[PDB]
């Protein structure tokens, strides 16, 4: 199951709202899709498993839901902290990420 | 809390053979599995593979079969993943996750994601001194 | 209490991403473990926690020589089958459990996994079959059920029906008609060494 996202390079200003697409080339189960947050010079952090259930420590303001084969992440609002690069993954079939998103 | 945390870097030759380390605490080691994911410079995150630290069954990308290698240490709490035939390409953040994708015990599928995950290893290939 | 250092593996029992047709349901053994009970009978997430010949809160002290987690997805309405002592077509021919069963049935809803708008067909149950079952009997053949008085020799038609039926488990179903998962964990002490203890 080929991930990808959209777009490259998502530009977007302090307190605006950031929409991000990864989208599957076969049907991904809603339970088996999750997305990961990494910020320049760290290790990735797991923000949402599960398709839409948040991970421990994250804050509400990151959200997201999907089905079939299209998903998206959604920041309700960007914080000086929320500009990272975003990735998602899924491991219905063996385990793979997509390209990865760029916050700007 | 829980913490992973990792070797330092390391250079190697062409043809050589790089283990890395990854000691974990903060949990019951033998309920969670471990994974391995790869960072080239510049890249996005490649899965490697996965092992059970408690029965020893791995899973490996399609990429890695027969060049990956992954063991346990239950008794100091410690993963390691050694990669042969290392290549010029090869030069990479390895990083080290505690898994919840696949149970440890009965090797099913979960509703989860690698939680916690390491400070990550670098790797240089190079035939340079 | 043995020195046990292994914790039993309730979570990838509970964080499944599939779970089995209740005409085919899938048993998972539990051994040589510390079980801590803590975090289901205090778990918010069930709709329904029911124990049986056992106090769910003295359940965290005590050690058995197994426990099995049964596991399969139902349609809410037939959640109160899932009993010692019932009948109907789920206790009857998909799942019986004995009247002196020992142990705790949990279920939760799973319309939010287990649903799509399209009609999730994946899960099957019983609806024919020529007897009961017996306890913690499994029967996944897929012969076809006579109701009349001639031969069908494999063949559907009047009087011959395939005897599994799906569920038409969708998001907008009513909650009686919504797919609930349920894990039944079945407790048994033998003149045996212990081999599951609680977290002391
Ligand atoms: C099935 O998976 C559930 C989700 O697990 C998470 O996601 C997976 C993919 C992994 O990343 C995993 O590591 C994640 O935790 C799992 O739910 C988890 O269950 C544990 C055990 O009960 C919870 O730990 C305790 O939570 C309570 C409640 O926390 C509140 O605040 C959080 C804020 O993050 C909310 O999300 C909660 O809903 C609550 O409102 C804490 O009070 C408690 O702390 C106290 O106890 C510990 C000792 O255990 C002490 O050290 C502390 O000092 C306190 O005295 C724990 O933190 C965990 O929070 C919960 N996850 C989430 C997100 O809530 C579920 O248990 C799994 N099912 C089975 C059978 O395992
Ligand atoms: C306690 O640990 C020892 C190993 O040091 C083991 O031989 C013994 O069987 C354990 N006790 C029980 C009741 O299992």
């Amino acid at each position: 199951i080929v991930l990808t996202q959209s777009p490259g390079t998502l530009s977007l200003s302090p307190g605006e709202r950031a929409t991000l697409s990864c989208r599957a080339s076969q049907t991904v189960s809603s339970t088996s899709l999750a997305w990961y947050q990494q910020k320049p010079g760290q290790a990735p952090r797991l923000l949402i498993y599960g398709a839409s259930s948040r991970a421990t420590g994250i804050p509400d303001r990151f959200s997201g839901s999907g089905s079939g084969t299209d998903f998206t992440l959604t920041i309700s609002r960007l914080e000086p902290e929320d500009f990272a690069v975003y990735y998602c993954q899924q491991h219905d079939t063996s385990l793979t990420f997509g390209g990865g998103t760029k916050v700007e | 809390q829980v913490q992973l945390v990792q070797s330092g870097a390391e250079v190697k030759k062409p043809g050589a053979s790089v283990k890395v380390s990854c000691k974990a605490s903060g949990y019951p080691f033998t309920s969670y599995g471990i994974s391995w994911v790869r960072q080239a410079p510049g890249q996005g995150l490649e899965w490697m593979g996965w092992i059970s630290t408690y029965n020893g069954n791995t899973n490996y990308a399609q990429k890695f079969q027969g060049r990956v290698t992954m063991t346990t240490d239950t008794s100091t709490t410690t993963g390691y993943m050694e990669l042969r035939r290392l290549r010029s390409d090869d030069t990479a953040v390895y990083y080290c996750a505690r898994d919840y994708t696949r149970g440890a015990w009965f090797g099913e599928s979960l509703i989860g994601g690698f939680d916690n995950w390491g400070q990550g290893t670098l790797v240089t290939v190079s035939s340079a001194s | 209490f043995p020195n046990i250092t292994n914790l039993c593996p309730f979570g990838e029992v509970f964080n499944a991403t599939r779970f089995a047709s209740v005409y085919a349901w899938n048993r998972k053994r539990i051994s040589n473990c510390v079980a801590d009970y803590s975090v289901l009978y205090n778990s918010a997430s069930f709709s329904t926690f029911k124990c049986y010949g056992v106090c769910p809160t003295k359940l965290n002290d005590l050690c058995f020589t197994n426990v099995y987690a049964d596991s399969f997805v139902i349609r809410g309405d037939e959640v109160r089958q899932i009993a010692p002592g019932q009948t109907g077509k789920i206790a009857d021919y998909n799942y019986k459990l004995p009247d002196d069963f020992t142990g705790c049935v949990i279920a939760w809803n799973s319309n939010n996994l287990d649903s799509k708008v399209g009609g999730n067909y994946n899960y099957r149950y019983r609806l024919f079959r020529k007897s009961n079952l017996k306890p913690f009997e499994r029967d996944i053949s897929t012969e076809i059920y006579q109701a009349g008085s001639t031969p069908c020799n494999g063949v559907q038609g009047f009087n011959c029906y395939f005897p599994l039926q799906s569920y038409g488990f969708q998001p907008t179903n009513g909650v009686g008609y919504q797919p609930y998962r349920v894990v039944v964990l079945s407790f048994e002490l033998l003149h045996a060494p212990a081999t599951v203890c609680g977290p002391k």
